[PDB]
């Protein structure tokens, strides 16, 4: 496939370049690390108002005061 | 007597052949010079979109503190 390769390369470069840029831009997306970074950096961003929830008496994971240290922080934003 | 003539030893060269100098570098110089560039414009641009990204958080989470007067 090499000789083919090389005749399309001297004849037609554009298309050779086209196709390379393609096929980086399709596999490439699935071997880099950083997608799920995209992925919670979309998800971190506040469109709408965070509404409070009621207090029934038993909700150990939400806080009271945003200041407090329970809840999802985004040091690793900060960090990157 | 007294005409016009070429000298005795006649006159200098005079060239008529095609002169192209060929200069520039080669294709491997220029592709790589233009990966590197765009090597260099993707990283200025990663910093610069993820400082913006943070930016625009702290924006949105004013507007969420300014929310409820409103």
């Amino acid at each position: 496939v090499a000789a083919f390769l090389k005749n399309v390369w001297a004849k037609e470069p554009v298309l050779v370049a086209s196709f390379a840029i393609a096929g980086l831009a399709v596999i490439l997306p699935t071997l880099s690390p950083y997608t799920k970074y995209s992925l919670m950096i979309n998800r971190a961003t506040p469109y709408n108002y965070p509404v409070p929830l009621r207090d029934d008496g038993n909700m150990p994971d939400v806080p009271s005061h945003p200041q407090d240290p329970q809840g999802p922080s985004l040091e690793w934003l900060k960090r990157l | 007597v007294k005409q016009d003539m070429p000298p005795v030893g006649g006159y200098g060269p005079i060239d008529y052949k095609r002169n192209l100098p060929r200069r520039g570098l080669s294709g491997y110089s220029m592709f790589a010079v233009g990966i590197g560039a765009l090597l260099f414009g993707y990283w200025s641009m990663m910093r610069w979109n993820r400082e913006r990204r943070r930016l625009q958080i702290e924006d949105f989470e004013a507007r969420i503190a300014l929310m409820p007067l409103l």
